[PDB]
């Protein structure tokens, strides 16, 4: 029985951390490329 | 499921081909846009005359050495006196636009070296200074070192990016190698990146541009001892806002 | 000096008090029979133990000790802070605070870490000082300022080599600094006084040594040869004082050849020479030369 | 994201010369041209990195890493190295014979500059700890040797000595744990 | 009713990538090994086209590592020294609001270009003895533009608009939610720019790299006092950055910092990678080899 | 609704019959069992080399006197330089594995004696030292009490296991007893207990293997003095990951 | 309808990469095989201890030089004393495998040459020897010629592959040509052929691993000299029977 996340003020930026929204999307970082590159292919080809 | 080695930049009255490509990257996978109006705060109608500003401007050539550290330009400030795009950014308080960074260097499968092409969004540039008291002019870097120009500045430490962060880890950004046996180019789309949704063009530098040799060029005698780096960048989705008096710096 | 060895184990030295200043007096080895070391169980000497309250490592440990009145919470024991049991090799206890470390060069984690495989691994770099660190770690550089963080008691730095335990190798964030010339197997010495070791001195010489040290101060008349450490207890492995320009024996060493107190030569250019058999091997010497102008 | 790692960090090598790997035309066999521990949170190449500086904010790490291995000759330089992980409990193999004995890849430099050498989660345990040293060794993860297969093969005219630049990064399997503080830079003064 | 919600608030465990079993592969055309480091893009290799893996079902929580949970940690970012002993007999101090004075909160910021967030401001007061005699102090947030007090008696500490908390050393360290504040969407750690027009020639050039929108104002700090009360009061600011947004992941600094304000490293620049005797020399002992 | 004392346990290209058996302990009720997909953690395809390991591997053979305080075996350690099991421990990182071991002491019916035959997992090895400072060697046990290898160790204070316990509670630990009258093995299956999927064979001993007489060993003149307690152990379920060059020790 | 040059060979924790390769040799159209219960005669249960044995071993590097006459290896005897493979081939009486014979020579495009990969079963090492009584040494080849080990033996006659058989119709036999104009490795797929189902590793070599240069190596002034040619083998489908003492030869 969880008891918490609760803004007790009327202003929405008392509340805690946004702690329940985890995203990985790295492809933003490792593949930043236009042509997508397959693995098992030879990337300049 | 392959990236082709040739490619055609094809961008206003410009167009680049390359035979010996990497790839393109697209800066955090987003395409330059327009400013939203969501995103919008300015409201008068902004200008976006398409093909005089957004056009690939060849805008140096610097010759790679043997010694050589490496370049550093910083793209508003890079197109500030050239072309159409300058006077829009000297008559207009207000700019957004994207690139199409495109670094050119070419060798002879004889030669060896590989450069690393970054671009830096906000790219404060480091002084390097012994222990000194903040009235030190030596603490803070002169206007030439901030705003290179079109000419770029040559790094004075490339293993700290002359901003005190790892070069190593300066492949966070977007960034592409020219490995001279495998390409001779390499491509950057970067979008608008900001805090702000537009920006004056002469005071703020949203990106720096980064060319710096990893493995130094290296060749036999008798082969061609210049072997040029050339900055070709192109406006992608140029807006600007607050028409006025033309303003230099 | 009255330390010549890296634990102390050599000291003899009149001082009953855990440290010099702020610390607590030591109970009397003929009184201490509650314990393991007394004189009772150690009858005549053995490990410089008597009818005294005075700092002695008869156990091995990493610094001389000595038993103190148990009431704090039982500690019944309390290393000594001597400051001359310095090994005249032994730069000092110094604390290591961060990045900018003390000694600037190459680092060497080993788990048989010793003062000597420290020592032996910035000799191999041409690093000045060597500086050992948590047991484990070994720092090398040529920084004349790795007292940059200050230094420290020398029982800061009393933790164990991890690859011999009787030997201190630093501590957390404490970093005990050996010059690299600590166990040379060679070397020129162009010096006034200087404390030549054996071969791998810290540890035991190895098998198989000709180590040759050139003693040569350009201007001296008589060099005073005294030996304040000579456990060389064997046959072959012997040490002998060549001349210098004549190359010539002057006084050879070994097991029953234990040297005089101060075996003085005439010569500004002596060559101390060292044998070691393929078996056999001691604790090494310790040599101290004093150039007389 | 794959970043540089600092396998020249030797005495002596400065700048940007530390990121690169020294690769030469060798006038004998099965030699060895580097080699370095896969510790991401250890002093060493991996700080250079962002996964190893990531690391240093994290206890316990854990996953498969990644070194894509670059080379930077002349493209008439030709060659094939012999990568080779070996998981812990051994040092660093003396000689190639041993070193194939654990993961490796031969890397042959062609048309496609790099190759990717994944350095496979092989721990006794879920997590390692990012400490390393002392008792800390059994979180060792291992070390990587490259090893020359063959030769750096030229033909004339032709830079005989090129540079293998590392990029270190990890696997999608990757995972930390326990945030701590790093320990990479000091202040002894508030910075006015 | 909402029950549902507050059911659903514990943090759920996000699993790393399972390994899938992997067999030999003897064929031409599939090099899942052979990348382009050129082309910017890090290595597609998985572990299972390198090696023959097992089938892993991973259970390590990867939610750690997540923006939220790095940065939503109290670390220092003042040290307010209310001054009234001595030839400082002042009683209140004004302080830049600056969160780049101290190494690890820097650090981890510059981690990020942009960061739009809230804040828990925390402040943790105490005398130079380390204890906490009942004395009212006085925490008010003066904006940019606020007028800042210049005594302990001042009209400005009436803060009618201001935000101020009065609260005793012997009370619980004050604690305040500080919303995102800044005339632009994100903060920013970095400012490759000016604030004004103009040339910039100065022979210091102090303004490269100040960018307004962080300027928050300060933090006016004062003993509700009528005189001296020969005591230096030091009041340690901790900020928790809640509902976190970063941009623009940046590399992690690696030389030392020299001023707040300015990347500025020493000209004796720190190697990011310490030395080693030589480029194949590892210290791993590991054991003793069976067969040499 | 009993147990047979009539037993056969075919392991490998190893059989073992015993004619007078009490029972077969199953240590904790659980089978040796591979380490699922779950459970692991290391991503490396383990090896099995089944009917090669798994198998019954006589080990040592200690002569039964009246005197004898007991013997202590480790039993990673006891294996790990023992035919394809043991270059198995040596050429991998990682190894786990249950056992069969299987204590054999025969006697007359004129013999009397009990031995307690114990798997304890996690056997610590205590020193007896009389209280000293922690630089003392006394303190801490020798290698060769640690892992004492095939030859097992003889024990030293066999009423507290040489461990600080009480050999009285040893009976907490899966045991069996050989009373001369009674059996003449004790066979205890125990699967691979360990707070980690995989473990280094060479580095941890996952049980010590006590055989301590608790009625000591009593006959008359004429019976046969030599009483052997051979000790056949099989690893059960043994898999070995991160192969690598063979480590010793 | 073409074979792509590049190929990647992974087996077990191995994998081989080629930029440069023909095509891949299936000796005889069959992939390697376990014994069938319809061909097996052993009636004892085999080991096939997959990733530990059935891998890529690195063993032999040979300087191709311009007057080399070739180089030889029997495929059982250069892995009997290597990895887990020669433990279970020393451990075992019979054993099957086939195998996947990588041979690596790189050159660059100004060196010549052309060498003969080709995989012989039952290669019979001849001995060349003047009309003696068959009492004579030189009509039969020591056991160094015979089995040569890691190492290889350097061919005495390649003309008659030192078996009174011509090289020329060495073609016959599974074969490839590094032709280093063309390709730089050549890979055949050996399947177990045997007139036995298996067989011991020790006595009896299945195939012959012969490395001919037919083209000598030719290149110029200022060419690397130093051109290796690497012999990688992997074990395919290795089956071992009869456990017993480990028996080195
Ligand atoms: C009653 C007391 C309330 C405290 C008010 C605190 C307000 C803090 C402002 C928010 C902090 C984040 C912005 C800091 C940016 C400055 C750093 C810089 O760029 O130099
Ligand atoms: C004061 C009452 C608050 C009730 C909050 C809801 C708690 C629901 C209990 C079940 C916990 C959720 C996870 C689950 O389904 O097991
Ligand atoms: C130490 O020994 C000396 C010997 O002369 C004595 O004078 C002194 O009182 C002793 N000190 C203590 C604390 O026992
Ligand atoms: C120990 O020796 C000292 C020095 O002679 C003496 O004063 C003391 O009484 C002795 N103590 C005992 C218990 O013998």
């Amino acid at each position: 029985i969880n008891f918490t996340n609760i803004n007790y003020y009327k202003d929405s930026y008392a509340a805690s951390a946004s702690r329940q929204d985890f995203a990985q999307d790295p492809a933003k970082f490792t593949r930043p490329v236009l042509d997508a590159i397959r693995e098992a292919a030879a990337p300049l080809q | 499921g392959y990236s082709d080695r040739v490619a055609q930049l094809t961008v206003g009255n410009s167009t680049i081909t390359t035979q010996e490509a990497a790839n393109i990257v697209l800066s955090y996978g987003e395409w330059p846009e327009y400013c939203p109006s969501t995103d919008a705060t300015a409201v008068d109608k902004p200008t976006r005359p398409d093909v005089s500003v957004n056009r690939f401007y060849t805008l140096s050539t610097k010759s790679w050495k043997t010694e050589s550290t490496g370049w550093y330009w910083k793209f508003p400030d890079v197109l500030n006196d050239t072309g159409v795009f300058g006077q829009n950014a000297q008559f207009h308080y207000l700019y957004r636009s994207g690139f199409c960074m495109h670094v050119q260097c070419n060798a002879s499968k004889f030669h060896q070296g590989a450069l690393l092409v970054a671009a830096i969004p906000e790219f404060v540039i480091a002084a390097s200074s012994p222990a000194t008291k903040p009235n030190s002019q030596g603490l803070y870097p002169d206007f030439a070192h901030t705003n290179p120009g079109k000419d770029g500045q040559e790094f004075r430490d490339p293993y700290v990016l002359d901003a005190g962060i790892p070069l190593s880890q300066a492949l966070i950004f977007p960034h592409q190698w020219i490995n001279l046996r495998t390409n001779n180019c390499a491509t950057i789309i970067m979008p608008y990146i900001n805090a702000l949704p537009f920006d004056s063009a002469l005071n703020h530098s949203n990106f720096g541009l980064v060319v710096i040799p990893i493995s130094p060029l290296k060749y036999c005698n008798g082969a061609t001892t210049e072997v040029p780096i050339t900055l070709t960048i192109a406006p992608l989705n140029s807006e600007f806002s607050g028409l006025r008096q033309a303003i230099k710096q | 000096p009255e330390c010549f060895t890296a634990n102390g184990a050599d000291y003899r030295g009149t001082q009953n008090w855990t440290a010099l200043q702020g610390g607590k007096p030591c109970l009397f080895w003929n009184e201490t029979f509650q314990h393991p070391y007394n004189t009772l169980k150690y009858p005549n000497g053995e490990g410089g133990l008597g009818e005294h309250n005075y700092c002695r490592n008869p156990d091995g440990d990493v610094s001389p000790w000595c038993y103190v009145a148990e009431h704090e919470d039982g500690v019944y024991w309390k290393y000594c802070e001597i400051p001359a049991c310095q090994m005249p090799g032994n730069l000092g206890c110094y604390k290591d605070h961060g990045n900018p470390p003390p000694l600037t060069g190459t680092s060497k984690t080993s788990n048989k870490l010793t003062i000597q495989t420290c020592i032996s691994f910035c000799r191999s770099q041409r690093f000045k000082f060597a500086g050992m660190e948590s047991g484990y770690a070994c720092f090398c550089g040529n920084n004349p300022d790795y007292w940059k963080y200050g230094e420290a008691a020398s029982t800061e730095c009393n933790s164990v080599c991890f690859g011999d335990h009787t030997q201190p190798c630093g501590g957390d964030g404490r970093i005990i600094l050996f010059d690299t010339l600590v166990g040379a197997c060679g070397g020129n010495y162009s010096a006034m006084s200087s404390v030549v070791y054996s071969p791998d001195f810290p540890d035991t010489y190895a098998t198989g040594r000709v180590c040759y040290w050139t003693i040569r101060v350009p201007g001296a008349s008589h060099i005073h040869f005294s030996f304040p450490l000579f456990d060389i207890r064997d046959s072959a492995d012997m040490v002998e004082l060549l001349d210098g320009y004549t190359h010539r024996v002057l006084a050879r060493f070994h097991g029953r050849s234990r040297p005089p107190l101060s075996f003085n030569v005439s010569l500004d250019f002596v060559i101390l020479y060292f044998f070691s058999d393929r078996i056999n091997q001691a604790q090494g010497f310790a040599v101290l030369y004093q150039a007389v102008k | 994201v794959e970043t540089i790692l600092e396998v020249n960090n030797t005495t002596g090598t400065t700048g940007v010369s530390r990121l690169l790997i020294p690769v030469r035309a060798q006038n004998n066999v099965d030699q060895l041209c580097a080699s370095f521990q896969v510790d991401p949170g250890r002093n060493g190449p991996w700080q250079s990195t962002m996964v190893g500086q990531i690391c240093r904010y994290y206890t316990q790490w854990s996953g498969s890493l990644k070194v894509t291995f670059m080379f930077t000759g002349s493209f008439m330089a030709t060659g094939k190295m012999l990568i080779a992980y070996t998981p812990p409990g051994s040092a660093q193999p003396t000689t190639r014979e041993a070193a194939m004995l654990g993961t490796h890849i031969v890397w042959d430099f062609g048309l496609q500059s790099s190759v990717t050498l994944v350095i496979p989660w092989i721990s006794n345990t879920h997590f390692r700890a990012v400490k390393t040293g002392g008792v800390y060794d059994y979180y060792a993860t291992g070390i990587v040797t490259i090893w020359y297969q063959t030769n750096f093969v030229v033909p004339p005219d032709t830079p005989t000595e090129a540079n293998i630049i590392a990029l270190g990064a990890a696997q999608k399997n990757f995972t930390l744990k326990l945030c701590k503080d790093t320990d990479e830079i000091q202040q002894t003064a508030e910075y006015q | 009713s909402a029950v549902s919600a507050l059911a659903d608030t514990t943090i759920s465990r996000v699993t790393a990538a399972n390994t899938a079993a992997s067999t030999h592969s003897l064929g031409t055309g599939r090099v899942p090994a052979l990348q382009a480091a050129e082309t910017g893009a890090s290595s597609n290799s998985s572990d299972e086209n390198l090696i023959e893996t097992r089938c892993v079902m991973n259970r390590n929580g990867v939610n750690e590592a997540s923006v939220e949970h790095f940065y939503s940690r109290a670390g220092l970012v003042g040290v307010v020294e209310v001054k009234d002993s001595g030839t400082s007999l002042d009683g209140y101090t004004v302080w830049p609001i600056d969160v780049m004075g101290f190494v690890q909160q820097r650090r981890k910021l510059e981690l990020s270009t942009y960061m739009r967030f809230d804040a828990e401001f925390t402040f943790v007061s105490n005398l130079n003895n380390s204890t906490t005699p009942g004395m009212l102090l006085q925490y008010m947030y003066v904006p940019p533009g606020a007028p800042k007090p210049d005594s302990r008696k001042s009209y400005q500490w009436q803060t009618a608009t201001n935000p101020s908390v009065f609260a005793k050393l012997s009370d619980p360290p004050p604690q305040v939610s500080v919303p995102f504040m800044s005339p632009a969407t994100a903060y920013q750690w970095f400012y490759d720019g000016y604030p004004t027009f103009g040339e910039h020639k100065q022979a210091t050039n102090l303004q490269y790299g100040q960018c307004p929108n962080n300027m928050m104002g300060h933090f006016a700090i004062r003993t509700v006092s009528e005189s001296t009360t020969g005591k230096n009061i030091h009041v340690r600011v901790y900020m928790r950055i809640k509902h976190v947004r970063a941009w623009v992941p940046r590399p992690l600094r690696s030389q030392a910092y020299m001023v707040k304000n300015y990347p500025t490293y020493s000209q004796t620049i720190t190697n990011t990678a310490t030395d080693r005797a030589s480029i194949t020399t590892t210290d791993y002992e590991g054991g003793v080899p069976a067969s040499p």
